[PDB]
């Protein structure tokens, strides 16, 4: 077993596959309760499965380092919790619907202060 | 001509108020402390008269939203009053001592200069 | 309960006040207009109540009292 | 050497992977440094030696320097070799001058020629940046090398071209050298 | 062939544009345009509303990881009815890449709070309410940073004048520092350094509304 993170504060943990896999199982239903039409959505599904599927082929959790890449599983049981926040956010956020405010004109235009042909 | 916009604190006029008055109460409490804590000439009546005209000073303030704001800036000079970070110098600045009042009617503006 | 300790209490507050009308000075005297202390006066007069009885009153109470009987009702409270 | 404790790839350096021995030799080598003051005692002598090197101070005003030929001191305001002032007033000094401590004021003296009436520098304000000589199409104006320019009073930093002019006749025969070493170079 | 003209990093541009693409149609609500910058930056601008929801998606997302904020860059610009503009400008170590959030507010209504999301901005909202008035809504303490007290008005705007209303001397009638109305001993010379002839084509009828 690997004798440090590396890092000050993030511990060694253990019985990563199974915290892993909860993590997974939980993002994947908090997408679930999205509407099907949202962008979030779509892609939230594919790529949590890719990694909750390669969650298993690799016992050893070196090998599912180098098959997960994105960095060590110490942080990458943070990242997918932050995406859990993510997700119970979002869906209390509705994001997918369209725009909420149109930019009144000459707002995003540089250089400002030209004066213009009708 | 009306504007559909966010609120800042006060949702109308007597929330306004509301604010507004509650920041004369810490005002009106804390004068006599900065009397003792600040070594500076002024005495309790001369800066609770001094605090009734800086009111004064912008009364036909109309706007919920610039009312909102002249509250936020007066809970902050609260908190720089009521903990000490000011300094004799900053407290006393609402005086303008410095300066004798410049001339006012026409001709001793005319007679010394613009 | 009290009443004449609640009673002489209020009535020196604004007895003994500055910018006041001595007659006219009823327990009946709405501060606001009657009274013609200004809501500046009003403020700083349920203050100094505030100081002769020692009493955390809430902003609502305000509008509330209009009177020196009012503040009388909510003295021996 | 004891080994690490994070393995390390390349293009990195951990400063505290080497592990703390728990072998025998190891900890009694700890303990009696820590008896008897062992790291202490390399320190102590280290400052005893280090009295027998020589201080390297300079004598100053006696012995002093070494500056370089590009030093920004002191202004003035050269004149050519028949001894004709070199400024004509172009005004790219102030135009570039970053502090704005440049005011300048020219007219046509009666041969008809482009020259300044009143050339001002405020050493209260330059930041002897040297932009001034960097611009100036002719080299009148230059960054003397006297530094030990100290006034009791501030009124006596604010130059005038008469004192500009004074820096520049006394120090003509260094800003020549100078420009000498640098002209082709700069 | 032209050792003076730099090239940018293409395989870059490559990827930020297609990730940029990915934000416009993850947020639709929020993100009001995206574009890409040609000096290979990427820009989100978005509406007031969103500040929070932008930069919250940004941080958490598998995809974005922009955990460090580095700044918050206030700009002001009259001539546009809410003027105040703010930028985000994070940074991903996950995969090495920087973004640009932006949005706008003028001088009355306030702004969300950056507090709550990175710990890292409590400071800067404090400095931009400072330097120019930007109020920020569930702010812990908005107490001003950089200005002295009992400073009023916030100079970094440009309807300000440079060297302010009033400067400090010291009283021998009263042993103290008192402030006064302005007065220089040499008036600041600006210069009029205006192009009299457009040096730049490509921006000239670029960008018209
Ligand atoms: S740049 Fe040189 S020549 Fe021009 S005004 Fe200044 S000192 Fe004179
Ligand atoms: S050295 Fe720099 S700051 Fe000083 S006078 Fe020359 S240009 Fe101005």
């Amino acid at each position: 077993i690997k004798a440090s993170t590396g890092l000050t504060g993030l511990a060694v943990s253990t019985n990563p596959h199974h915290t892993l896999s909860a993590l997974y199982g939980k993002i994947l239903r908090a997408v679930s309760k999205m509407p099907q039409d949202a962008s979030y959505r779509k892609y939230t599904e594919q790529l949590v499965k890719q990694r909750a599927d390669s969650v298993a082929q690799h016992k050893d959790i070196t090998a599912l380092e180098k098959a997960v890449g994105c960095g060590q599983v110490e942080e990458l049981i943070v990242q997918a919790e932050n995406e859990l926040i993510l997700a119970r956010k979002m869906l209390g956020w509705k994001p997918w619907e369209k725009l909420v405010q149109a930019a009144p004109a000459k707002q995003w235009d540089w250089p400002p202060a030209q004066i213009m042909e009708p | 001509a009306v504007q559909q916009v966010r609120p800042i604190l006060s949702v109308d006029r007597e929330e306004a108020r509301k604010r507004a008055l509650n920041l004369y109460k810490a005002w009106y409490r804390q004068i006599p402390y900065i009397v003792m804590d600040y070594d500076i000439p002024m005495t309790v009546e001369q800066c609770r008269d001094k605090l009734r005209e800086e009111f004064v000073k912008h009364r036909n303030v109309t706007d919920i939203r610039v009312i909102d704001m002249l509250v936020i800036k007066g809970q902050m000079e609260l908190k720089e009053s009521v903990e000490i970070w000011k300094q004799k110098g900053h407290i006393m600045r609402y005086w303008k001592e410095s300066q004798d009042p410049k001339p006012t009617d026409f001709l001793s503006k005319f007679i010394q200069g613009v | 309960l009290s009443l004449k300790l609640i009673n002489e209490r209020v009535l020196l507050v604004l007895k003994l006040y500055d910018k006041i009308d001595p007659s006219k000075l009823n327990v009946e005297s709405h501060f606001i207009n009657d009274l013609g202390l200004d809501s500046l006066d009003h403020v700083e007069v349920i203050m100094a109540m505030e100081d002769e009885f020692g009493f955390e009153i809430p902003d609502s109470d305000a509008e509330k009292l209009l009177k020196p009987a009012d503040i009388i009702k909510y003295v021996a409270d | 050497e004891p080994k690490d404790i994070v393995e390390v790839p390349k293009g990195y350096v951990y400063v505290n992977n080497k592990e703390l021995s728990m072998e025998f030799a190891d900890i009694t080598d700890r303990a009696a440094s820590t008896m008897f003051f062992g790291e202490l005692l390399r320190g102590f002598a280290v400052t005893l030696a280090h009295i027998f090197k020589e201080p390297a101070t300079i004598n100053y005003p006696f012995e002093k320097g070494p500056l370089s030929p590009r030093f920004r001191g002191e202004h003035a305001l050269r004149r050519y070799p028949s001894g004709e002032e070199r400024c004509i007033a172009c005004k790219l000094c102030e135009a570039i001058c970053p502090a704005q401590a440049i005011t300048i004021e020219a007219e046509e003296r009666a041969d008809g020629s482009r020259r300044t009436t009143r050339y001002d520098i405020d050493m209260t304000k330059c930041i002897y940046c040297g932009f001034c000589q960097e611009a100036c199409p002719v080299d009148a104006i230059v960054e003397g090398p006297n530094f030990e320019f100290s006034t009791e009073t501030h009124e006596e930093l604010l130059y005038n071209k008469e004192k500009l002019l004074c820096n520049g006749d006394k120090w003509e025969s260094e800003i020549a050298s100078n420009l000498q070493a640098d002209h082709l170079y700069r | 062939d032209k050792p003076t003209v730099r090239q940018p990093d293409a395989v870059a541009r490559s990827h930020l544009s297609d990730f940029g693409r990915y934000v416009a149609e993850c947020l639709p609500k929020y993100v009001q345009k995206v574009q890409l910058t040609a000096g290979d930056e990427l820009e989100v601008l978005i509406a007031p509303e969103g500040v929070v929801p932008v930069l919250q998606f940004l941080k958490d997302h598998h995809q974005a990881q922009f955990t460090n904020l580095v700044d918050i860059a206030g700009v002001d610009v009259p001539c546009r009815k809410n003027r105040f503009e703010v930028v985000y400008n994070l940074l991903s170590l996950r995969y090495n890449s920087r973004i640009r959030v932006k949005t706008y507010t003028d001088e009355l209504t306030p702004l969300d709070s950056a507090c709550e999301v990175h710990k890292a901005a409590n400071w800067y909202e404090r400095e931009i309410w400072d330097m120019y008035g930007v109020f920020f809504a569930n702010h812990p303490d908005l107490r001003r940073i950089l200005t002295d007290y009992g400073f009023e008005g916030h100079p970094q705007r440009r309807d300000f004048p440079l060297s302010g209303y009033v400067e400090l001397r010291y009283d021998d009638e009263k042993k103290r520092v008192v402030c006064e109305p302005l007065e220089l001993a040499q008036e600041f010379r600006k210069f009029d350094l205006s192009a009299p002839w457009e040096q730049f084509p490509n921006f000239r009828n670029a960008n018209p509304p």
